[PDB]
RNA sequence: GCUCUGAGGACUGACAGUCGACUC
RNA sequence: CCCGUCGCUCCUACCGAUUGAAUGGUCCGGUGAAGUGUUCGGAUCGCGGCGACGGACGUCGCG
RNA sequence: CCGGCAUCGCGCUCCUAGCCCGGCAUCGUUACUUUGAAGAAAUUAGAGUGCUCAAAGCAAGCCAUCGCUCUGGAUACAUUAGCAUGGGAUAACAUCAUAGGA
RNA sequence: UACCUGGUUGAUCCUGCCAGUAGUCAUAUGCUUGUCUCAAAGAUUAAGCCAUGCAUGUGCAAGUAUGAACCAAUUUGAACUGUGAAACUGCGAAUGGCUCAUUAAAUCAGUUAUAGUUUGUUUGAUGGUACGUGCUACUCGGAUAACCGUAGUAAUUCUAGAGCUAAUACGUGCAACAAACCCCGACUUCUGGGAGGGGCGCAUUUAUUAGAUAAAUCCGAUGAUUCAUGAUAACUCGACGGAUCGCACGGCCUUCGUGCCGGCGACGCAUCAUUCAAAUUUCUGCCCUAUCAACUUUCGAUGGUAGGAUAGGGGCCUACCAUGGUGGUGACGGGUGACGGAGAAUUAGGGUUCGAUUCCGGAGAGGGAGCCUGAGAAACGGCUAC
């Protein structure tokens, strides 16, 4: 089917899809349903995110990625990577000596599960996960576009 | 090595225009008057006085 | 010796890092098992951080295999791995590591499906009545020799575990074989 | 380092410990125990440094080794015990109880108790779960746990413990309107009831308590301790009743003092 | 040197059938 | 009053053939102690089974 | 200086919820400021205390200075970044004319 | 104490610098020094080299003593009674202590996180079945230090062999119901069964399953979890489930049998919680330099998947795929006589300079590299190599 891209066979943790005594209204990630999860914070789950064909061990409503810590704002700032995004943090710097301020910047990169569909320069709304890579540790959590 | 914890600080600070006859003049004055072993003395007044006088400066600042 | 530390690395700008400590403890790392399919068995003590116990599987032929869909989970006997999804070098030098696709006997599972007077007959007809058996489980009973995916970290736990494939998972897989 | 550390030198020691900065290099560095090491009073604190019933710190050795020390009922040969807040120390050879309780300025006092107002402690929980073979058990900041909690018990309340059946007797409800005594930051010692308590997704909730006599202040939930159901406290408060008043009054007061003096 | 793995196509009716001398 | 070339003394840096030299680091390549892990390996050492033998043996017990 | 109040106050079903009732949730972001939490001690200021003063120190004082009383060991600051309440002038960013609006 | 004065001129008014004046918990030195309190003192250069001596060992009523001594000393049964050195076993030596060489978003600071983890201990709770055909547990091993004796060597906590003797060292091995529940199931009578009897501590690994609602008999947590946890099928050559040690004597005969007994402690084994911690970690914050405008990427550079490794997340590493990441808001590089901070001096306010140093964090043991013991060390008052 569509979403099976690779060279292993992709499939969510601890469902068990071949199931013989089957029924769609058990709880999601039970009796072969989708497994997925409601993050919290006030955040909602993506509505495609939910009736999705997709896999991703990192998705935080279909995924073993659990969001705390700390959650930011940005902009997306480059959109040209696999399932991942780097937000640019603009931000302003009091410099003491003048009593005036000088803007900085922080590009953090942020990983968007397949639910989700930025484009260059939409605003993000980002979540603190574990450490998914050398440079991610952020998952996109809202897009306003 | 503690007993290096005590604190300790100065009593005085020196006059900056050293030769003055008129701040010299009054200095006299007071060791005379009050009978000092040296001008030190004198100017430790000066510091406590004018610590004690910047702490009610920075109150009368405040309402 | 080895070493799971960021220091070696280069920055994300890529700017060297210059290396600041020398090598600690809590960052060491072992050199693999490679776990291989043979007949001797011989798994080996590591006495790791804490004072407790790593079980290194360097070779193993017996392991547990689970079937989900009948939900019976027997003893079974390795006999070749046939599909790596992360190395070939590792199905041809027949390496038991996570998700791969051994191949069991199906001996236990026969006669335990050779399982399930009057109150016995009345229990089987209570079954038999919602058997499934997919025609591609069942080709592969008579084959002898069933495809099922290892998955326990052997080199980790010292134990082949895993379960038998079907559905989805088990035609992806024989597609790819062949 | 490479593993634990194990002085405290005397400067590290926490502020509400009123050791004095000349005294020595360094400080009784609580063991690892039942309260949390930065919340805590060890024993030689007590006895030498507040009682005097020793002078150094072998005196204070010979006190505890003679078993005459007591906490949560029973003996103690620990030199370092990080007692903390409502631990109970008994001398039987003196017959006589302490209550080791905060007061207003964030530092312990030892307050005194007869018996039949000694023979329980008084604690919070940290959380009630379950564990082997799905029996429940509550988990204090005391250390303490208890198996099979009374089904209502829930996270952040309060129970009493006897001494000697070493079980519940009651438990108060965590809510609005009763009693608390801070124990971290700086509101810690001030007594007062809960007016209203905000919840934050994400991070801390935090408690609004007043004074009886007024004054009103704000903690997050760590630090509560409620003591009593409704204004009522079920234990015994310090001289003064839990009430931190403004310099300005501590001058007037010393002043009232002497001047009927 | 030997044994392999992979990539790179054509024709016929995003898949299936047949074929394919060569290069990496 | 004062400007420059030239002559003499002294200081400072400059360019300079010299495949200049020394010192120290860095990358690639060669060789590579030793440790760790592993494949074989098996010096000796433990019920010293049995022959139902006359403290002695081979067949051994696996470790 | 404010509580509380009407005009020409889009809703509330949920907690707080009146002797049909103030003052209730979710459907733009911030910057600013206010209050609060939490803020390691030593240092810095600052209180108390006759180490003789002092720099200090964190002590120490009266009992009939006769079988112990009264005790202290405060408070302040902590620029920024982060958490939270209320204010919403000042200024950015964002944006309802295709009506895909209410 | 929010301060100015001498110098360009024949004089004058200025820009302007030179000089003056003051301080340093800032160093050297000169000259001088009678008293009390207070107290820094091989850091700057050379984190260069070290004679020598010391700096980490340890014994309670509660592990092991006629292996040799000391004090009581016997009616010459039995003690090693009591004090004991030595040695074995256990624990610690990973703390302190010194220094600042390395290192410029790195260490560090404020503040986060762990649902992404390890933690001797202290404190609190907890503990079936070991096989027996689950029908209430079925038996006691040498060898080993110190000591004796015999040696090598020039040698040193260098070393070989013979002979004794212990364990809380080592190696074994008796196990507590109803068996609740689970699966096979004789024959009975037909069963919605009776079932006669056959297999089930906890830990490890894996898989299926439960972990419940909404207004006209459901029952734990979190902001959020396939959570806590339960049940089931098995799996493991199971670490574990006590062959351990002290005083205090004291109710009462079942064969009056140290008789049936039973308390107070120590030590210890495993799970959970806690505590002392760490490790990894999120945002923001660092000096001069553009005569440092491109850096990273075959050999991990940014990401994806699959996996290995780790206590654990992670390009920490591998295979395959993608070509990304950073940069005028200063990347990368270069300098630092640069460990970071709390803080120090001076300060009208703003600032300027400093911070080796006793408090905290990091790092290092002549330079690197690699390891064993252990909960904890990439340890140097531990080893291995150069
Ligand atoms: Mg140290
Ligand atoms: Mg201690
Ligand atoms: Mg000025
Ligand atoms: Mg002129
Ligand atoms: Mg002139
Ligand atoms: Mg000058
Ligand atoms: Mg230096
Ligand atoms: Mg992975
Ligand atoms: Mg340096
Ligand atoms: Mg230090
Ligand atoms: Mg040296
Ligand atoms: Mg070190
Ligand atoms: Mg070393
Ligand atoms: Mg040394």
């Amino acid at each position: 089917m569509a979403e099976q891209t690779e060279k292993s066979f992709l499939k969510q943790p601890k469902v068990f899809l071949s199931t013989k005594k089957a029924d769609k209204a058990k709880r999601p990630g039970k009796a072969g349903n989708r497994f997925w999860k409601s993050v919290g914070l006030g955040f909602k789950t993506p509505r495609e995110a939910i009736d999705g064909t997709y896999i991703d061990k990192k998705c935080p409503f279909t995924g073993t990625v659990a969001i705390r810590g700390r959650i930011i704002a940005g902009t997306c700032h480059s959109a040209k990577m696999n399932r991942t995004i780097i937000v640019r943090r603009n931000y302003l710097h009091f410099v003491k000596k003048y009593q005036r301020y000088e803007k900085r910047h922080s590009n953090i990169p942020a990983h968007i599960s397949p639910c989700f569909r930025v484009k260059e320069g939409d605003h993000v709304i980002i979540g603190q996960c574990r450490p998914l890579s050398k440079t991610v540790r952020f998952n996109v959590l809202k897009v306003v576009p | 090595h503690v007993n290096f914890y005590r604190n300790y600080g100065k009593t005085f600070k020196k006059p900056r225009r050293p030769y003055e006859k008129e701040r010299l003049d009054a200095e006299l004055k007071l060791v005379g008057e009050y009978g000092l072993r040296c001008k030190r003395e004198l100017w430790r007044v000066q510091y406590a006085l004018s610590r004690i006088r910047n702490a009610a400066r920075h109150l009368l600042t405040l309402d | 010796g080895i070493s799971r530390d960021s220091m070696h690395k280069r920055r994300a700008t890529g700017g060297k890092q210059k290396a600041w400590r020398k090598k600690r403890k809590y960052e060491l790392g072992r050199q693999p098992a490679n776990t291989k399919l043979s007949s001797n068995k011989t798994v080996r003590r590591v006495r790791v951080r804490g004072g407790n116990v790593k079980w290194r599987a360097l070779r193993l032929d017996t392991g547990n295999f689970s079937w989900g869909s009948e939900a019976v989970t027997r003893k079974t006997r390795l006999l070749d791995v046939v599909y790596n999804s992360s190395n070939n070098e590792l199905v041809r030098t027949q390496t038991l590591v996570k998700n791969a696709i051994v191949q069991v006997d199906a001996a236990p599972f026969k006669q335990w499906y050779l399982t399930h007077s009057n109150n016995v007959q009345r229990k089987l007809e209570k079954r038999q009545q919602g058997r499934t058996l997919d025609s591609h489980i069942e080709e592969q009973f008579s084959g002898g020799r069933l495809l099922a995916c290892i998955s326990s970290r052997p080199g980790q736990c010292g134990r082949a575990d895993g379960y038998i494939l079907e559905g989805k998972e088990l035609e992806f897989y024989m597609r790819k074989l062949q | 380092a490479r593993g634990l550390k194990k002085h405290l030198k005397r400067l590290n020691a926490p502020s509400h410990w009123m050791l004095d900065k000349l005294g020595g290099a360094f400080a009784p560095k609580p063991s690892s125990g039942p309260h949390k090491a930065r919340e805590c009073l060890p024993l030689i604190l007590i006895l030498r440094n507040r009682l005097k019933y020793a002078l150094t710190y072998r005196e204070v050795q010979s006190i505890l080794m003679q078993r005459h020390i007591m906490v949560d009922g029973k003996v103690r040969t620990d030199k370092t015990y990080p007692a903390g807040f409502m631990d109970i120390i008994s001398i039987p050879k003196t017959g006589e109880n302490y209550r080791l309780l905060y007061d207003t300025k964030g530092r312990f006092r030892l307050h005194s108790v007869r018996d039949e107002d000694a023979k329980f402690k008084l604690c919070k929980v940290r959380s009630v779960q379950f564990g082997q073979k799905g029996i429940p058990y509550l988990n204090t900041y005391d250390g303490r746990t208890i198996r099979y909690p009374d089904p209502l018990i829930k996270a952040n309340d309060t129970i009493k413990l006897d001494l000697e059946t070493n079980k519940i007797v009651d438990f108060i409800k965590f809510d609005v309107g009763n009693v608390v005594m801070v124990t971290g930051g700086r509101n810690t010692g001030r007594v007062g009831v809960i007016k209203n308590r905000e919840k934050h997704k994400g991070t801390f909730e935090t408690i609004h308590v007043e004074d009886a006599q007024g004054h009103q202040f704000a903690t997050r939930l760590g630090n509560v301790f409620t003591i009593g159901k409704g204004t009522k406290p079920w234990v015994s408060l310090p001289k003064g009743k839990g009430i931190k008043l403004t310099i300005i009054e501590e001058q007037r007061k010393r002043d009232a003092a002497a001047q009927a003096a």
